[PDB]
């Protein structure tokens, strides 16, 4: 067990360390942060053991050593917290507060916090029905139409999942030294690796390697793969591409070269249809390879 | 599965999207919503969204394929196609002015109907419970008869007694013969049909 | 009695088995136990008791639809009881088991083939 | 710490050139390791809290 006096003595050598540490790194120890004590242990002491926890680590005793209750109660014996005797005093002044909230409206992509993390929140275990209570509370102060500080007090109950499945990235236009406009993009299929450049203007010309497609790719099912992205969006004859891939076999190097010019392609079409070709599986690499 | 379970199969199809927001119900409005957020496989080499895409075509070619070897199958496939084609424009330029209207010449509507007109309705399923194999009919799911159907064109044009003919001219001449509810596949259809009636009895040992 | 409290608080086996198929269906046949499971018209395929007489499995014949055999099925377990106690009241048996309503699926094969084998294809002139 | 933690988090005892790709001389080495160790194994008899760690 660590007496609280052993944690002052800690604290104390976490300080001098510090200041020795900065000495030798030259640094000025005033403005030393723990961004530079990582790096200086990292570069004093270096470690490429893959445990990122294995390695040395110079840390504050606060954060190293486990943490310990905290006083609710002074020397006159009084709580400090108006809501102490029921034993979930934090649990239960977040649900007076969200009710008050609620009151007050009366009269007038992310996540759920999930329970554990609640409880961090908290200081306090709790159980999981009066969770899902906090959490159907949290949902109807959603539904009514929340202010400012009311969404911030629920943005306060919310970490991130991403939204970013909708949306895939749009390669910028970029423009040759004719004045044409034009876009790349990158593809990968088992060990085939191909990069497309798009033309916003063509007739539908596809040179692979410098050679045209129909002679790159003697196989119908290779000119399939090529004419699925140009057809799906109905931009057949319309855009000229200049690809290069390297790698693999035909159909490898065929599914490498469409999902480039999927991707240089999404710069010239509507959001809409960027989301049309995401659904359609023509922006997405395929992962599934040889197995050991 | 490389795939995580979150990832969905997706849709190819080229004019559900092309659907207009008014004609959406609000349940299609829903699913498309949600299918925004849910991550979507990578389009696998074969489907497409050409117009001349046959999904029933393109499990017949993989069935024959046989070792990987779907170039060999897919030109086999269109040689089969081509030699029904030319088969049906030869009788259809011998033909008189009235039996002219009834000769298909579109392969396509061959190959489907044939295949319509081998699916069993009804097959037979092994059950030994007596101590002594029973054969318990039972009717057949809709993918089960239309799996049959291939399955039995096939083997009956890989049979050895087909001697040195090629495998296009074999097909074709299965396929056309199906087409007019003729040959040994339709045989097989009816004999097992009739194997299923003869132990209608032992449905009620199922 | 006091009933307020009491409230609140083998050859053999199938001679039996048809002795109480026939009270069945003769007590299904009227609405003696209810007019919404007289309305029904449930029909019993057999009945079969446990060799221990510990219960009475009534195995009733199902239909096509599904939210009918739902309803059938609620229908007949709130009813089973009382028909309990009509079959003893009646001294078609002096003690009668609990009464276990059971779908019958073998029913439903023979129905699906014979609606298969009706529209099937068979063999020239065979 | 088991055998299959040895770089994730334990190190090597003995460190030197040999076993990379293109050098020369591993199993001279590992003798030398071997004979290393038994003797001062030996020779502090009842010392050594922990391994050696030969650095080369």
């Amino acid at each position: 067990t660590y007496t609280e006096d052993f944690i002052k003595k800690q604290i104390e050598e976490f300080n001098i360390g510090k200041r020795h540490l900065a000495n030798m790194m030259g640094e000025d120890p005033e403005t030393f942060t723990q961004e530079d004590i990582d790096r200086a242990i990292a570069y004093l002491f270096p470690s490429g053991l893959f445990e990122k926890r294995a390695r040395p680590v110079m840390k504050h005793p606060e954060q190293i050593f486990p943490r310990q209750r905290a006083i609710q109660w002074g020397e006159d014996g009084r709580p400090f917290h108006y809501l102490f005797y029921t034993g979930k005093q934090s649990y239960y002044s977040l649900m007076h507060d969200v009710y008050g909230m609620l009151l007050n409206l009366e009269k007038h992509g992310s996540r759920w916090l999930i329970k554990e993390e609640l409880e961090e929140m908290l200081v306090e275990k709790l159980s999981d029905l009066d969770y899902m209570q906090f959490i159907r509370l949290l949902e109807k102060l959603l539904t009514s139409q929340c202010g400012a500080a009311e969404e911030e007090f629920v943005q306060r109950f919310r970490r991130s999942v991403t939204l970013e499945s909708k949306k895939q990235l749009i390669e910028p236009v970029q423009y040759d030294e004719q004045g044409m406009a034009f876009s790349k993009s990158e593809g990968k299929r088992k060990t085939a690796k191909a990069e497309a450049i798009v033309y916003k203007h063509g007739s539908g010309r596809i040179k692979v390697n410098g050679i045209d497609y129909q002679l790159y790719f003697p196989i119908t099912q290779d000119r399939e793969q090529l004419m699925f992205p140009f057809h799906f969006v109905d931009r057949l004859g319309k855009h000229d591409v200049t690809c290069t891939v390297s790698g693999g076999g035909r159909s490898a190097q065929a599914g490498a070269i469409r999902l480039a010019m999927a991707k240089a392609l999404c710069s010239f079409v509507t959001e809409d249809e960027v989301e049309w070709m995401r659904q359609a599986g023509l922006l997405t690499t395929d992962p599934r390879v040889r197995e050991r | 599965s490389r795939y995580s379970p979150e990832f969905k199969d997706p849709l190819i199809d080229k004019e559900y999207y092309r659907k207009p927001v008014e004609e959406l119900t609000e349940e299609e409005k829903y699913v498309r919503e949600l299918k925004k957020t849910q991550l979507i496989k990578a389009a696998p080499a074969g489907k497409t969204s050409s117009v001349f895409e046959d999904p029933v075509i393109s499990k017949f070619t993989n069935m024959m394929m046989i070792g990987g070897n779907k170039v060999l199958a897919r030109s086999l496939m269109i040689q089969t196609l081509e030699a029904v084609k030319r088969k049906q424009f030869e009788k259809y330029h011998a033909a008189s002015a009235e039996e002219q209207a009834t000769i298909e010449r579109n392969p396509y509507t061959i190959f489907h109907q044939a295949l319509k007109n081998c699916e069993p309705m009804i097959g037979l399923v092994p059950i030994l419970k007596g101590g002594r194999f029973y054969q318990v009919p039972v009717p057949l799911p809709d993918r089960r008869r239309r799996f049959l159907a291939m399955k039995w064109m096939i083997t009956e044009c890989r049979d050895k007694k087909h001697q040195r003919t090629l495998m296009p001219e074999k097909l074709s001449h299965k396929l056309l013969e199906a087409f007019h509810n003729q040959g040994p596949v339709i045989k097989r259809k009816h004999d097992l049909h009739k194997m299923a009636e003869a132990n209608r009895a032992l449905a009620h040992y199922r | 009695k006091n009933w307020l409290k009491k409230f609140a608080s083998h050859a053999r086996l199938r001679a039996l088995n048809g002795l109480l198929y026939k009270a069945l269906t003769d007590l299904l046949c009227t609405p003696e136990v209810s007019q919404e499971l007289y309305d029904l018209n449930v029909e019993l395929s057999k009945v079969s008791l446990t060799p221990d007489f510990s219960a009475c499995r009534a195995y009733w014949k199902t239909t096509l639809s599904a939210e009918q055999n739902a309803h059938m099925e609620a229908v007949l377990q709130r009813s089973a009881a009382h028909m309990r106690h009509l079959l003893m009241s009646q001294q078609t048996l002096r003690n009668v088991p609990p009464i276990v309503f059971v779908q019958d699926k073998g029913n439903a094969a023979l129905a699906e083939l014979d609606q298969l084998l009706a529209v099937a294809d068979f063999g020239p002139r065979d | 710490h088991a055998p299959h933690y040895i770089a994730h988090r334990k190190g090597w005892l003995s460190l030197h050139t040999g076993n990379l790709d293109g050098e020369d001389h591993a199993a001279e080495r590992t003798v030398e390791d071997v004979f290393l160790r038994k003797f001062m194994w030996g020779t502090f008899p009842g010392c050594l809290a922990d391994q050696l760690v030969l650095k080369r």
